[PDB]
Parts: structure tokens; sequence; C-alpha cells
RNA sequence: CCUUCUCAAACAUUCUGUUUGGUAGUGAGUGAUACUCUUUGGAGUUAACUUGAAAUUGCCUUAAA
């Protein structure tokens, strides 16, 4: 694997450029502050632009601290739950915090399929309900048909695309499977898109979260499932279209162009 | 005088959801349907209380 | 001293513990024995400095003494120039009659002038009025039973007199009898023009006594209260005092913060004394939440160490409000900014602020970014009653306020819009409000 | 004057131009319909251009569908002044990437990529950025 | 002839969007006897043996139509343009003008009725609305106000 | 601005009292033995016509 | 004035855990500099944001009559 002393560098040097010598924070918050890696290979998935989202597994997924730091912001973090009309009726939101609230996760809303083609059918109302969460879970069932109903405007961003949740047991929907799968997800996942290009782009977060030695060791986390993935290519770790720090270089994949 | 089957179930849901909080009790959407004041619920659940435990 | 050493009734005495204020301040120490006796005095005290408990308490000791039923006469006669000053005063009245038996009301300008006089015709002897309504009250309004004024006090002549109620003012003298009527008044200063009217009033020789940048956002009607919500809620973690010009106004968005899940601290006169000293004293040592507070409730109040200084609301006292930044900055350890809302018809309070000649600061936000809770908002408005009903009151208070607005150049009701107000109120249809425009 | 061009807007999802004929072929004889089309995706924009070869054929249906609600959309139609000539407007359908660009050898751009990240190194540290590798 | 105040009636709203406005109109159809007394009857076998949101209708009464226009809650009026007693309804559209609230005159007092359970309606008025269909209200609402006000804007006048 | 505010009373934004009313009448004939449930009803058709 | 591609397997059968596959969208506008690419002409990727479903031209027959 990539020594860590280069991750470490990177992330020293983004935290020096974070700070240097007109109320709201349009967006010099975001820009300065935002950590990404871009990934470069030979036109990922270059078959097909198919919007299926990579749920990387990572010790401690920002979800968590995005929450906690979302207290002291104008946009509110929230998360969206997308079940099938069937198993809407079976589920209860109080039975969904009883059972998530000891984890300590909450879930704002639950919606289905039939709400988004009858209330939410109107695009500005389509946009303003949909903005509002940032984590958006649907069940795999439904997951097909959601961006006829939602949309495409949805799946401009990682955000705003719905991710794939498991619920059925045994070919029947049991509340359990759902109950740990929304957990797993926020707690030891992290999405991301597989674009129709050669750039490959994955948000880690705010800088201001969890700590540089855990985002290095997210960092190479992230890195060993990309290569375990995909024939990747040069990668670089970027604020907002910041200077490119690369971080590995992989030079056989170019001879099997 | 004395209070109707489904008031004492009423009182004893606001009772055991909120104990003796009336503040909390007035904003309570899921039991307080009706809403009525702090005072009216406090009345009501002392009666109840004085029939009762 | 302490109130424990004056010959005061027990259920006064009762009120005054109920109140929390045991220690007599210098100018109460100084005003409360003679008021008891009987002279007249006047004196420049500094508005806040405990002098309305001060003339309120000698009234209720001479009510005490001559035990009339109210139907017998008026009793006592109060003047404040504005609205908000009269609503305080006639809280502190209340709290302290409430072991009283003594009756008490109030007549405000834009108020309901058939309520006004039906409580009049039952019989006040305690009103507290300003000059306007109150003029009118006694020509135009049978069976006022004010031959009985026993006392009359004047709050603030200073402010009365540049509002331009000096004929007012005159007219009530020459009205009112001044037989057995004791006559005293109070201001944080004195003119010439105050000395005359005094002099007019005071029957006998009177006793005299003696004791940073301007950050201002210029935001629409409607999206004000989204823009300080967004405000507030990026900036928690720090200590922030929000300015209003109406009591029922900070209550409503007290109350309404509160359920929107954000810790808020409110500072109204509406509230007990004994709560709104409680509630101060939290703020001042939580190091950390939101205070939202009248302005004549902050007029004379202690100003903690806090980072912000927010004028949500027009100012109450123009002067007093642009003199304070500068002993607000010396005052606090780190220099708290001072944010004011300005309506884009509201740019005229730019010419007294350069005529201040202090620094100023135009800040700016993008429309953009908001907090965008006005569809929330409405839907709660519609299914909570008790929300609706402080919301509504809230503003009739700041619409009450805002038509009484001395600055009559630079507020006016007429340029106002009613629908943006009542969207950023949360009603998409404005509440009819017995505005005289 | 008002000429035989017809401009309308706030057309429905999927009217298309057939549809627009067949609708508009009532009125008269249509010379020619176009229908506002984007290049990369061949969806429409939801506006185009009709000509009549009589101008009382334009005028009628200018009235008929001055402000006619169609599914959710009041679809609006204007008479252009006298001339104003419709312009070009291509038939754009979908359009599907192909790959052309691989010719170099794999050799060559071998070298290419290490001085590309030589420069890139190279360009970072003009930035401010101190880093190696 | 007529006064300008008479024959303002009669300029009623095309094919198309009185069908729409109909179709509208009719997915809120308020509960006839039978369906309240049935739906009743249910609640008490509930009950017996051991929450729901506000019900949304259609306002129609005269009077209670004329008091929820004048204080700007109602959103749509449909007026009937065949009332025997003209002098009732001869007021509401100018009444309605004045306060703001878009309103229609739509062909026969029966088929107000007919989407209310009445034999005839003399108004029907929609004053809250799903979210579903706040945007074809709104719809509804500018087209109405495009044919109405500006193709019929001299109806209040040439007698 | 409207014309007359009249406070809006607290049945507006309550459920319906007379619905409340009808429905503990009903109850009240229901367990007097005088209105036949409709599930009751549902099942002694169905055993008739038969 | 019609409604929208509401799941399929291998292992484990702790009754839900691991792996894979299936998702081709209203448009317009504004906009933060990196990836390759073929050498040329730009082809695909990459932050963020506004919108009334907004918009002036990129070279089968009984919802029969």
């Amino acid at each position: 694997a990539i020594p860590r002393e280069r991750v470490i560098k990177a992330v020293n040097e983004l935290i020096k450029f974070t700070s240097k010598p007109l109320l709201e924070d349009d967006e010099e918050e975001l820009k300065k502050d935002l950590q990404l890696i871009v990934v470069n290979n030979k036109s990922f998935t270059g078959t097909s632009k198919s919007f299926k989202l990579k749920l990387l597994n990572v010790k401690h997924s920002f979800y968590k601290p995005w929450k906690e730091a979302s207290a002291t912001a104008v946009k509110d973090f929230k998360v969206l739950l997308i079940l099938k009309d069937s198993d809407i009726k079976k589920v209860s939101e109080d039975d969904l915090f009883d059972q998530l609230d000891s984890e300590g996760i909450k879930v704002d809303e639950i919606i289905c399929g039939k709400d988004l083609k009858t209330v939410y059918k109107a695009y500005e109302a389509r946009n303003a309900f949909i903005s509002q969460f940032s984590l958006i879970l649907a069940d795999d069932s439904i997951v097909t048909s959601l961006p006829k109903l939602m949309g495409g405007k949805a799946y401009n961003k990682v955000e705003t695309t719905p991710i794939s949740i498991r619920t059925h047991a045994n070919k029947e929907f049991s509340l359990t499977t759902l109950t740990n799968n929304i957990k797993k997800v926020y707690m030891n996942q992290l999405p991301v898109k597989l674009p129709r290009g050669t750039t490959l782009n994955v948000h880690l977060g705010n800088l201001e979260w969890l700590r540089p030695e855990e985002f290095v060791d997210n960092v190479e986390l992230i890195s060993e499932q990309l290569i375990k993935a995909y024939q990747i290519r040069s990668i670089f770790i970027k604020t907002n279209r910041s200077p490119v720090l690369p971080l590995y270089y992989n030079q056989d994949v170019l001879d099997e162009l | 005088r004395s209070q109707s089957e489904r008031e004492e179930e009423w009182l004893e849901k606001l009772y055991k959801k909120h104990g003796d909080d009336y503040k909390k009790m007035f904003f309570d959407k899921k039991l307080n349907i009706y809403q009525q004041s702090e005072g009216d619920l406090k009345r009501r659940l002392l009666r109840w209380k004085k029939r009762n435990g | 001293e302490k109130f424990e050493e004056l010959k005061l009734s027990q259920p006064t005495l009762k009120a005054i513990e109920k109140m929390g204020f045991t220690t007599m301040t210098s100018v109460q120490a100084r005003t409360i024995p003679p008021l008891l006796a009987g002279r007249d005095v006047l004196g420049a005290a500094k508005t806040g400095s405990g002098k309305t408990l001060a003339f309120l308490i000698p009234a209720i000791e001479l009510l005490h003494s001559l035990k009339f039923k109210p139907r017998n006469g008026t009793g006592i006669i109060v003047i404040t120039p504005t609205r908000e000053l009269a609503l305080q005063i006639f809280g502190v009245a209340r709290e302290l009659m409430e072991f009283h038996s003594q009756t008490f009301g109030i007549v405000i300008g834009g108020a309901n002038r058939r309520q006004e006089a039906e409580k009049l015709m039952k019989g006040v002897n305690m009103l507290i009025a300003t000059p306007g309504r109150l003029l009118d009250h006694l020509q135009n309004t049978k069976g006022f039973v004010f031959k009985n004024l026993k006392a009359l006090i004047i709050d603030e002549a200073d402010r009365i007199l540049e509002i331009g109620f000096e004929d007012e003012m005159r007219q009530i003298i020459k009205i009112l009898p001044n037989e057995d009527r004791q006559s005293m008044l109070f201001s944080a200063t004195q003119t010439t023009k105050v000395e005359d009217l005094a002099r007019i009033s005071l029957r006998p020789g009177p006793l005299f006594i003696n004791v940073l940048e301007q950050g201002y956002v210029v935001c629409d009607s409607d999206k004000r209260f989204l823009l300080l919500f967004s405000f507030l809620k990026r900036n928690q973690k720090k200590k922030i005092i929000v300015f209003l010009s109406s009591c029922n106004s900070v209550k409503y968005y007290a109350e309404l913060l509160n359920y929107i899940d954000l810790p808020v601290l409110e500072l109204h006169g509406k509230q007990k004394q004994q709560k709104r000293t409680n509630t101060f004293f939290e703020f001042c040592n939580a190091e950390r939440g939101i205070l939202i507070c009248t302005d004549v409730a902050a007029r004379g109040l202690d100003i903690p160490a806090v980072d912000w200084i927010i004028q949500f609301d027009p100012p109450d006292d123009p002067r007093d409000y642009i003199h304070r930044v500068g002993r607000t900055a010396r005052g606090t350890k780190g220099k708290g900014k001072s944010l004011m809302f300005l309506t884009p018809n509201e740019l005229g309070f730019l010419r007294y602020l350069k005529a201040s000649k202090v620094p100023l600061n135009e800040y700016e936000f993008p429309e953009n970014k908001i907090a965008n809770v006005q569809s929330q908002l409405e839907k709660l408005i519609k299914s909570n009653y008790y929300l609706h009903q402080t919301a509504k009151d809230g503003y009739r208070s700041y619409l009450q306020a805002y038509a009484s607005h001395s600055l009559k150049t630079v507020y006016q009701i007429d340029k106002l819009d009613l629908a943006k107000v009542a969207k950023s109120y949360g009603f998409p249809v404005p509440p009819k409000v017995n505005i005289t425009i | 004057e008002y000429s035989g061009i017809i401009y309308v807007s706030r057309l429905p999802h999927g009217f298309h131009e057939k549809e627009l004929s067949k609708y508009f072929a009532q009125f008269g004889d249509l010379k020619e319909v176009r229908l506002a089309r984007n290049k990369k995706t061949g969806n429409s924009r939801h506006y185009g251009f009709l000509e009549f070869v009589n101008k009382e054929d334009a005028m009628i249906a200018q009235e008929s569908m001055n402000n006619y609600l169609l599914m959710g959309h009041l679809l609006q139609v204007r008479v252009l002044p006298k001339g104003a000539k419709i312009e070009k407007l291509y038939k754009y359908k979908k359009r599907v990437l192909v790959e052309k660009g691989i010719t170099k050898p794999v050799k060559q751009l071998k070298d290419n990529m290490k001085q590309k990240h030589e420069e890139r190194i190279k360009k970072l540290a003009k930035s401010g950025i101190e880093f190696k590798w | 002839k007529v006064p300008p105040t008479i024959a303002q009636f009669q300029y009623t709203l095309d094919r198309n969007t009185a069908a729409e406005t109909f179709k509208l109109f009719n997915k809120y159809r308020p509960e006839t006897a039978a369906e309240k007394k049935e739906r009743l009857t249910k609640e008490a076998a509930a009950v017996a043996e051991g929450a729901s949101p506000k019900p949304y209708a259609v306002k129609y009464g005269l009077n209670h139509v004329v008091a929820l226009i004048e204080n700007k809650k109602a959103k749509l009026v449909l007026i009937a343009n065949d009332v025997d007693p003209i002098e009732l309804v001869v007021f509401l559209p100018a009444l309605c003008k004045k306060m703001g609230v878009p309103y229609a005159i739509v062909k026969g007092k029966a088929r107000l009725g007919t989407l209310v359970n009445q034999k005839t309606s003399a108004v029907a008025a929609l004053t809250e609305v799903r979210a579903e269909d706040e945007a074809a209200l709104a719809k509804l609402v500018s087209t109405i106000d495009a044919n109405f006000a500006d193709k019929y804007d001299e109806v209040k006048k040439h007698w | 601005m409207p014309l007359t505010a009249v406070p809006e009373p607290k049945r507006r934004f309550v459920p319906s009292k007379n619905e409340a009313k009808r429905v503990m009448k009903i109850v009240r004939a229901i367990r007097e033995g005088r209105i036949i449930p409709p599930k009751k009803l549902k099942e002694m058709k169905e055993k008739e016509k038969i």
C-alpha cells in the first residue's frame, strides 16, 4: 500500500491551506473545507452510465460527525427513507425510532413511491423536498422506479441520489433487516457513484471532520478497495479545485489500454 | 359527578405519557387531539386522581 | 435601606417580597419618603433605574390610605410617551397590586377605543395612558370620573416634548383638576421647556433630586425572520441579545424558536418580575445562548459581556440606540458587534446614522442560502391554535409599535407591505389590525 | 400586419412535431412545423415554430390556442409580425459516444504521463504547497 | 339593453377551462348523507369495542362563501349564471375583484349543485387544497385569470 | 387587509365536536341494542337471501 | 388530460448475515480548474446554485351514437 507519510503530508498541506489571512457562509465555508479524492481510470464503467452507488466500507463514516456538526449551520442534516407501498403500512415511525434511538441515529421522514408521483410531482415542490435531505435510503425494489418518479436532478449530486438498502429476509419483509442495514449504511459505509468517464471522485467531507489520522486511515482503506475493484490510475487528494496532491501512481494500467 | 370511561382512558394516557408536566401535555399532538388549555387538563387530571391512586 | 423600614401596608409588603427586590436603590431611597410625604418631586433619574416602582409604591400607599371604592373617582393617572412604556408600567402595577384589591387599566393609542371607554366607565383607580389617547378619552367620553385626580406623575417628559405632545400636555393640565392633585414627574434629563412644564404642573416649589461598527443589514420584510433564524442557527454557541419593539412579539418568537428545537431565552415586561430576573441571571451566567428582549426591558438593564447586539425591530428611542454603542464598546471585554435590520423603505435611518458619524459597515447575505422554513412555519400556524394566536398577537403588537414610532419620517405604516410582514409571521392572509392608516 | 409563421411555447412533454402537425392540420394546411430540441439529448425544449399557408388559418389557430390548457400546461401561441421567416431547426436526436482516441502507442503515453506527473509536481510546488512524489 | 353590471354574466369560461375546473372540483366532492352516516356508524362500532387530518371539501353555501370572501381565505370561486334572484349574485364579482380573490362565472347552477350533491348551488368555492393539487390549483387559477380578466376585460363595460 | 378580524375559534383548528356527539349517540344506541353494527348486518344478510 | 421499468440469484438458513446483478433523467441559465484522450475539431468525467412543467430558432372501437 502507499506509505502513510505521503497522506500525512497531503493532509497537513490541506490544513495549512484551509487558513488564510460578507456575513453568511456563501461558498467560503465549503470551498476550503471540503475533502475529496480524485481517482483516474480508463473509462469507469464505460459500457453504460448506470446510476449505481458503491458503498465503500469505512470504519468511521462522516455521517455521525456530519449530524453532530450540522446543528451550527443553516442547512440541517436529515435522512430520507423510501419504501414500497405494501411495506409502508407495516413500517411504523415509533418502532423505527425505538429500535434506532439506542444507536443515536434518527429517521426524519418515510416516503413511498405513491407519494412521489402524487404530492411531489411538481418540479418546484420536488426540488424543495429533495434538497432538504442529505442522506437518501431507498428499498432495493423501488430504486429502479425512483429515477422516473424523482427525476434526474436528484442524481446530479451524490447526496441527493438514492442509496440501495436491503429490507427483505427469506424473501419476506423484515423490520430488523432495515433496522440494522440503515445502521450499517450510516456508520459502516461510504456511498460513491461510478461516472461514465475516466475521472472518479469521492467526497470525504469537510476538513473539520474525522481526525487527520483517521482521515488518513479512511483514505488508505478507500484506496485499497478502489485498487481491488477497478484498474484505477493516478490518484490525487484535492480540496475544492485546489492544487492536486498525488497519492498513488499506477503504471501497469497504461499497458493494458 | 363522574368522568366517562373514554375520558378516563385519555387521562390515563396523558398521565403515563407525560406525568404531571402540563406544559408538555399542552403540545402533545397524539394524545391531546383537542388543543385544550393547561388549566383544563390539570383540572381533569386532578379530578381523575381524586377518584384513583 | 430596605423596604421594611417604611410605613407600607401588609399587602404592599407581600407584593414587594414577591417581586424579589428587598434593597432600596439610591434613587428609590431618596424619592420614596418624600413621595410618601406628598411633597412634589422632580428629578433627572435615568430610565430603568427603578424610578417606576419608586413612584408607583407611593401611589399604591395613597390608594390604600384612602380606601375608596373603584366607582369613586379615578385615583392615579400616569402619562408615558410610548405604548411599550405604558405596557411595562401596567405590568409592574399589576404585579404590585396582585395582593391589593384596587383596579387598574390602560389607555393605549391604536387599541380598542370601546373597550377603554367601558373600562373607564367601570372605574379605574390607577390609569396609565399616553397623552394622545388620554386627551381623547378626557374630551369625547362621557361618564369619566377624572374629577377626583389625587396624584399625577409624568415619565420621560423630554421624550414627550420631543414627540410633539407639549400642547397635549398643556391641554391635559388645563382640563385636569389641581385642588387636591399632587404632581410629580421623572425623566432621564430635563431641558428648559421641561422645567417650564414642571412649573406649570408642579404646584408647590418642587423638590429637585439628581443622580464600534454600526453594522446593519438591508433585508426584505418577508425574509427578515428567516435571515434572523439562519443567523442564530449559524451563530450558535455564542451569546446574542435580540432587541424588539413588542413584548408579545418577543414571547411569540421565543415560543416558536423553542418549538423549532433550539434553546432560546425571553425577557419581556409581561413576564413575571421574579421570572424576569431569574432568566436574566441565567442568561448572564450561562455564557452561551440567545436572549430575546424588548427595547424598554433592556433600556436600563445591565448589559453583560455579550458577543452580539441585534436590533431586529426599529428602536423605541433612536437617540439612545445611536449613543449606546459608544459605551457598549467600552463596557465589554470583547467589543460586541452591533447588528440592525433595515427595511428598504427604512433607509432614512441611514441619515441619522451618518449624522452620528460613528463607524458603519453594510453586511450582506446571499438570497440563495436561507433557512427555508416558510412552509413548515405556515403548516405549524395553520395546525396549532396556540401558536397561531401567539403569532397573531405578536404581529398586532409589532404593527401597533410601528404605527406609534416617533420617527414618522423614517417609519411609516403606509410604506410597509402588510402581505410581506404577514408572510414573515407565517400568515398567508394578513390578519386585520386596527391601525389608523 | 402578421405573417403565417407562429411561435408556440409551453408545450407539454411528448408533444413532438408529428402531434403538432396532426393537431394543427385541421386549421387549413400547415406549410411546415419545427420543434426545438437539445443536441446531447433528443427530448424537446417545449417550444417550437409552425408556419401556415394562409394567414387566416394562423390567426384562427392563435385565437383557438391563445390560452388553451393542455394537461397542466397553458399553451401560449403568438403570431409574428409581417416577415420574420422561420430559421433552421435541426431534428436533433440522442447522441451516443464513440471512442476514437486510442491510436497512440502505450509506450509513448507512458512517458507522456511521467512527464505530466513531473510537471504537476513542479506546478503544485509553484503554488505554495510543499510536496514530493 | 341592460346596465353594465347585468350581462357581466354569460361570459363564462371556454369549454376546455370549464371542463378542467369541473374535473378538479370532482376530486373534492363532499361526503353525501349516506357516506357520512356509514363513516359515523363505523367509527361508533370501532369505539364500541375499542387523529385523522382536516377533511378537504368544496365550500359552496352562498352565505358561507360570502363569509369566506372578504377574508382572503378563499382561492377560487365559481358563480352560477342562472340565479333567478339576480340581486343575490350581482355583487359577488365586484366584491371578489375588490378583495382580489380569483373568481369565474360558470354556466348553470345545477352543474354547481351536481358536484356538491345538491339540486342547485348558487356558488362553489375552494379554500384549502391538498399539496398534490396545489400546483394544479395554481395552474387553474392562472388559466382562469388569463381567460376571464384579460379575455373579457370589457365584461364590466359596454352595457 | 380583510374587513373584520373575528379571531378564529378553536373548533376550526380542532376536530368537529358535533361529529363526536353523533358518534357517541350511535355508540349509545348500539350498546342499548338499538342499532345493528354494519358488520353484524352483513353477517345476518349473508345467512339470509339463501 | 394516459400514467411512471415496487427485485433475481450463490453461500450461510443465527429468520438475517456476506457477494453479485437490475436504475439511460423536463429544459434553460450561472459557476468553483484537475483527469485522461486524439492531436484538434473538443469526446467523456469533476464542486456548487435559481426555477410556476418557466421556454423566440445551437449546422384493438358498447368512455358507440
